RNA sequence: CGCUCAUAGCGACGCUGCUUUUUGAUCCUUCGAUGUCGGCUCUUCUUAUCAUUGUGAAGCAGAAUUCACAAAGUGUUGGAUU
RNA sequence: CUAUGACUCUCUUAAGGUAGCCAAAUGCCUCGUCAUCUAAUUAGUGACGCGCAUGAAUGGAUCAAUGAGAUUCCCACUGUC
RNA sequence: AUUAGCAGUUUCGGGGGCGUAAUGCUCUCAGCUGAUUCUCAAACUCUGAA
């Protein structure tokens, strides 16, 4: 389930450093909360979406 | 002058200097408009006029002047319009000032900011007025007088010193009174002129005359 | 005797002095700091703002007031107004510090911008994003100068970047058309060396190739060409923002 | 400016409407803001009335 | 502007003052010689009051902040660099 | 576009700064930019260098020893607390 | 030096409404002309001061 709107978000990298685990962490993300944008992109490297 | 205080100019002293083919190097006026309201208004409608006087003989800055008119035209609005105010200020600025600038000092001096080579250059457009000289100016309808002259009130304290405000005995931007304007009217005298009043009157600049009278009517 | 009955003194200045050196003379000019700079940024303020003084000195900085024959024989003219307004747009002009960094921040901002202008395409819809890139510079720490140029500077650093780890910038198809013989020899020597793409040799149709480059290495690629056949059939160009049918490269 | 003087609300241009349409595009993004070519410039070499 | 609402708090273009703690302008005083800049020391005074005493406003609920009166009674620091 | 300028045109006067070196006892701006040293450094040192105005016996760069020379930091030092 | 509208023009300037569109009329706005209006111009002054 993903929203009617299609309401996104710009995540981004506090650090530069700390970009992989950004990356990483989405993934985890996941699966335990369930859909985002991480690969798959309609708009920038990644975004966080909801219902 | 914005950047001085005009404290420095606001009495009329020294003889009057121009623009001209001498002063060259003068700023361009502040108000560069004398048009407030409905200019394209008949004589025939709006039988009032309020005048506004400089209590004081005095200079007048071009900026303060231009200042004032946006208190009888941001209030030229919110009371009547457009259709009430008709304005010519009644006043330029001619006369400037001039600026022997030390600024160049902050720190040390050069010396050249002494009084060796002293004459200012052109800085600051002003007008010159006396008591009497009259500084703004609303023909108007008269259902319209006591939300004109609290513009012109207004406009007072963004003059120096005292303002005095008023009402004529004229139906505004003529001689003749509105006793004398109801004859032209009558006396078959009236003569339009889409802001002004001509008024016909016999005379001779001919050699044998009667068109004197069967021109304008 | 000083000591007894004043000791006298020295004066400082705190007002900007853009000077030029014509004919081997240095006039100066009397501003203040945050206008000279202003003035060139197209914020017309009057010139009698910018000007704290209207005049021009040998030195201003003593206050040794110049020449009018030093004047005409350098300028042209006489006329000090113009000159100071020449002065003003040409010569070295001496700045504050918070007026310094503001370059600074500028060029740090155009080097980040620069790269950005083509970045990491695994699809062609990821990065081109200014912010990463800056904030990678800013964490990895270096020099940034008004003297070098924002292109060169951003080529310079990128490399230091690029060994963080950080992958950078992506290539495009500066296209070309070779001729039939030697077409050949140029392939025999450019396909180990450098990437080169869409080859297809023939006989009577010319042989076309690819040379990869981001616009910002095309004269390694030209130089071989130059030295073994000269210049190509014709030499196709490309905008060094995008490659004219969207960059994957990457 | 001339235009908004003559005065019939404010719009195609910073408003209210702009709040949900200022900067969403970049949300990272495609591109820095946008980049496109185009051949329908120059219309004498083209030879069109359109 | 402060959602709204001119003056809670600000305040345009504009206008009037005060101050002598800025720097110029001036050259009256001194070139029969007022020892020039800072720092330490030490008192005194001014208030254009930062704190505290007492008061009143606030977009002052509480918290903290902001604005103002009386008031100069008591405080008004330790250091790097220069 | 290069950082820079080998280069090509051109002018001035014969040439137009090579090796090196650097905010130097030489950098106006200037408390330059970066890194370091310090809780904090218009100071110090190491980097950068169109250098207001460095540079080769007007000697350039280096440097052991030497120094009642000049500066920084640390340690021994605490009534120079 | 410089403010305002007015009128008379438009085979001369421009764009609209009126038969497609104009300068054919009528408009705001250019130019020219006529009568009126604002401030009079130390280096302007028909007049002219003790």
């Amino acid at each position: 389930f993903e929203a009617t709107p299609i309401v996104r978000v710009a995540v981004e990298p506090k650090h530069p450093s700390e970009m992989p685990q950004l990356v990483k962490g989405m993934k985890l993300l996941n699966q335990a909360d369930p859909c985002v944008q991480i690969l798959i992109q309609e708009t920038g490297e990644h975004v966080l979406v909801t219902a | 002058m914005g950047r001085r205080p005009a404290r420095c100019y606001r009495y009329c002293k020294n003889k009057p200097y121009i623009k001209s083919r001498y002063c060259r190097g003068v700023p361009d006026a502040k108000i560069r408009i004398f048009d407030l309201g409905r200019k394209k208004a008949s004589t025939d409608e709006f039988p009032l006029c309020v005048h506004l006087i400089s209590l004081e003989k005095e200079q007048l800055s071009s900026e303060a002047i231009e200042a004032g008119r946006i208190s009888c035209n941001k209030y030229i609005s919110k009371t009547g319009g457009k259709d009430s105010f008709h304005m010519r200020v009644r006043v330029h600025p001619w006369h400037v000032l001039r600026i022997n600038k030390m600024l160049s000092c902050a720190g040390a001096d050069r010396l050249q900011t002494g009084m060796r080579g002293a004459f200012g250059k052109p800085m600051g457009t002003v007008a010159r007025v006396n008591i009497g000289q009259i500084i703004f100016s609303i023909r108007t309808r008269d259902n319209m007088l006591a939300n004109v002259v609290e513009a012109l009130r207004r406009s007072s304290y963004k003059f120096p010193g005292r303002q005095k405000i008023v009402v004529s005995k004229k139906w505004g931007f003529t001689a003749y009174n509105r006793e004398a304007y109801q004859k032209l009217k009558a006396d078959g005298r009236l003569m339009n002129d889409g802001a002004n009043v001509k008024v016909i009157t016999n005379h001779g600049t001919l050699a044998q005359y009667a068109k004197d009278i069967a021109a304008a009517n | 005797m000083s000591i007894f009955t004043p000791t006298n003194q020295i004066r400082l200045t705190n007002v900007a002095v853009v000077r030029m050196k014509r004919a081997g003379k240095r006039f100066e000019i009397a501003c203040y700091k945050n206008k000279v700079v202003g003035w060139r940024s197209g914020v017309e303020k009057d010139l009698d703002e910018v000007l704290q003084t209207h005049s021009v000195f040998v030195n201003v900085s003593k206050g040794q007031v110049a020449k009018k024959e030093d004047l005409i024989s350098a300028f042209g003219t006489d006329d000090q107004t113009e000159i100071c307004k020449q002065i003003l747009t040409k010569g070295e002009v001496q700045v504050s510090d918070k007026e310094r960094h503001t370059q600074l921040e500028q060029m740090f901002r155009d080097i980040a911008t620069i790269v950005a202008d083509k970045c990491v395409n695994p699809e062609t819809k990821r990065p081109y994003t200014v912010i990463l890139i800056e904030r990678a510079m800013k964490d990895i720490h270096y020099s940034v100068k008004t003297n070098k140029s924002t292109k060169q500077q951003a080529l310079e650093v990128i490399k230091q970047l690029k060994e963080k780890m950080k992958i950078e910038r992506a290539h495009m198809r500066l296209r070309f058309i070779l001729p039939v013989n030697e077409g050949k020899k140029l392939k025999e020597k450019l396909k180990p060396l450098i990437k080169v793409i869409e080859s297809e040799d023939y006989g009577q149709q010319l042989e076309i190739v690819c040379l990869i480059d981001p616009g910002c290495f095309r004269e390694i690629d030209e130089l071989i060409k130059k030295e073994t056949k000269g210049k190509g059939s014709l030499e196709v160009l490309n905008l060094k923002d995008v490659e004219e049918g969207d960059e994957k490269f990457e | 400016e001339e235009e908004y003087l003559h005065f019939g609300e404010k719009a195609d241009s910073e408003n209210q409407a702009r709040k949900y349409m200022n900067a969403v595009r970049k949300r990272k993004g495609l591109y820095v803001e946008e980049k496109i070519v185009e051949h329908a410039e120059k219309q004498r070499t083209l030879s069109k009335n359109k």
